[PDB]
DNA sequence: CCCTGGAGAATCCCGGTGCCGAGGCCGCTCAATTGGTCGTAGACAGCTCTAGCACCGCTTAAACGCACGTACGCGC
């Protein structure tokens, strides 16, 4: 045959299209999977990961860190509004909260 | 195992409520606080035994205390 | 000589900050432990909890409490007050639907 | 061993191809795993309650689309439907 | 001679047990009905709305605020009041995680 | 179509409260519940667009706005 | 072709069995579904409808109605705390709520 | 066309334990509602239950363990026997 | 009673250790990739006909507004 070529790279992605054509398949969701499925599945959680290691590690320079460890990724979801809408209902190990304070509550 | 509702302590439910910015704790909190958690230990791992019992299992997994905690709208990321 | 005493709030407050911006687990391991093991054994005997199995309990029960004490702190400046009370806590549940 | 499927070196490069000086830890890696498997079930769970209402067998990427819209509110939605309009007009060219 | 004057909070009690027991709406369908075109004229300008569209809208947006005054006036003696406030909408939508 | 955010007339978020159990009702309440419902309507409405968009249809159904409100957790019995 | 016996009056049910087996192989909710599980789903779902109806006409009785109408079905959710805990997030249509009022809020 | 609908099943269940009161259309569609979004519930739990033991069938017990997990206190239990008698009527 | 200077203690910036978890490399093997082949769901075209949109009488209960005072939010 051809070269086998990635659908990642066809698509100019990075997250794996058959994987998720095949958990798309094998997930008990439908009986037909389309071809661009997978490729707009890609889309969207490249998409939004990069959004929040990109706010992660915006975090992680206002700590002085070059690592990114779990308060960096909690501090980055609740700070943006739109991730903070999207994972409401979201509880994050070992990130804590905000460190904000009440305005009567300061002396 | 007997009175082991005790063992969240009172300076450790201090300690939970600073997280939360709390200024002041009430002595009456810490009793509340205790059966609050109790309830909600009472379903998460009620739900993780069934998940447990499902899967033909005697010790219950993280993964099964992650869909217990799912199911409720409380899902836990890292686990 | 006159000792420091610090007045009520602000070593609160402190604490506030540094528990705020720090991610270690306030509820200590084997006390948290025994408490599932307990509630476990009136629904099944004979049953065992993982290492990490706890661990995925200890920081959900934790970061729970913690929104519910938010929202119970939120209750007290809404009502005039910098102490919470156990009713704030029954008001937080009622309106969570919990 | 088994190999277990996961997402932890494909959020590795798209975190180098935004960010190539800073790193990763595992807790942190994990933790995004479970963020991508969480909102890969919550769209691909929606895509197939979207497709069963219209009686319809297939997911396509309207069906992606519509899922994304539902889910990510407001700015979140129009940059991922772009990046996801982006993405399928290049896979089929 | 003088009328009745009922107390402040009388008629309100009867007000309370009338439409705790009664199951009829009590916005007007129309005003209501165009909320729904405006708003949605926002997302696309050629769309219609069913009859039975606008009524089932109007039964959760009903519930909905029902419920959140219930949550309203709770905190209203939670904070020593009989009286809601705005604020108490507030804390109300904060606690159950909608802004 | 503008201005029919007054549509919801001050009688008639007094009945809402009335309902709700609610003795006093304030004056500054009525800007408030309707900018509540207004953005309560500006999720549903707009998730129920999008269900109408992708059903190839052009006029929104009461069975696209029961999936909208079941999505965020408030299924509606009775359509 | 021997006669035709529905798996309902076999199970000592009323809810169809075979449209529920029907329902779970093309709902697209697993390869396989098993001969029980439709007859457990309608037990549990004729129990169900038993119990509310049962408490329904419990409390179409207490207004002197013969007919149940969604005011009875509203209070009879409401009133069983099992039931209001499992439809915490349902909203009901023509229901109304509890008519219940605030200690503070009699005179 | 055909509709499917629960509202007939509902009569019988409802005469069964209440013979001397009926029940409307407007509330007939709250139950045939009620009926379905439990429907959707169980089976979505179960079918949820199944990929996490990478089960490729649902079984009786699968529909057990989300009546369980859905339905909280002594709820569950008279579900869980009502589906069990039924199910040793069955054999 | 309020403004301002000095000092006690928890907190913050910084130099040195290192170590253990994170980054990089080797297979390689199993899941991702290539090509073909049909049953078949789906886009497309024409009919229609049942329900929504727009305007009209009317009348009437619903709603805006003003006068008054007493339960109540708020200040101390």
């Amino acid at each position: 045959r051809a070269k086998a070529k990635t659908r990642s790279s066809r698509a100019g992605l990075q997250f794996p299209v058959g994987r998720v054509h095949r958990l798309l398949r094998k997930g008990n969701y439908a009986e037909r999977v389309g071809a661009g499925a997978p490729v707009y599945l890609a889309a969207v959680l490249e998409y939004l990961t990069a959004e929040i290691l990109e706010l992660a590690g915006n975090a992680a320079r206002d700590n002085k860190k070059t690592r990114i460890i779990p308060r960096h990724l909690q501090l980055a979801v609740r700070n943006d509004e739109e991730l903070n809408k999207l994972l409401g209902r979201v509880t994050i190990a070992q990130g804590g909260v905000l460190p904000n304070i009440q305005s009567v509550l300061l002396p | 195992l007997r009175d082991n509702i005790q063992g969240i302590t009172k300076p450790a439910i201090r300690r939970l409520a600073r997280r939360g910015g709390v200024k002041r704790i009430s002595g009456l909190i810490y009793e509340e606080t205790r059966g609050v958690l109790k309830v909600f230990l009472e379903n998460v791992i009620r739900d993780a035994v069934t998940y447990t019992e499902h899967a033909k299992r005697k010790t219950v997994t993280a993964m099964d205390v992650v869909y217990a905690l799912k199911r409720q709208g409380r899902t836990l990321y890292g686990f | 000589k006159k000792p420091h005493r610090y007045r009520p709030g602000t070593v609160a407050l402190r604490e506030i900050r540094r528990y705020q911006k720090s991610t270690e687990l306030l509820i200590r391991k084997l006390p948290f432990q025994r408490l599932v093991r307990e509630i476990a054994q009136d629904f099944k005997t004979d049953l065992r909890f993982q290492s990490s199995a706890v661990m995925a309990l200890q920081e959900a029960s934790e970061a729970y409490l913690v929104a519910l004490f938010e929202d119970t702190n939120l209750a007290a400046i809404h009502a005039k007050r910098v102490t919470i009370m156990p009713k704030d806590i029954q008001l937080a549940r009622r309106i969570r639907g919990e | 061993k088994t190999r277990k499927e996961s997402y932890a070196i494909y959020v590795y490069k798209v975190l180098k191809q935004v960010h190539p000086d800073t790193g990763i830890s595992s807790k942190a890696m994990s933790i995004m795993n479970s963020f991508v498997n969480d909102v890969f079930e919550r769209i691909a769970g929606e895509a197939s309650r979207l497709a069963h209402y219209n009686k319809r067998s297939t997911i396509t990427s309207r069906e992606i689309q519509t899922a994304v819209r539902l889910l990510l509110p407001g700015e979140l939605a129009k940059h991922a439907v772009s990046e996801g309009t982006k993405a399928v007009t290049k896979y089929t060219s």
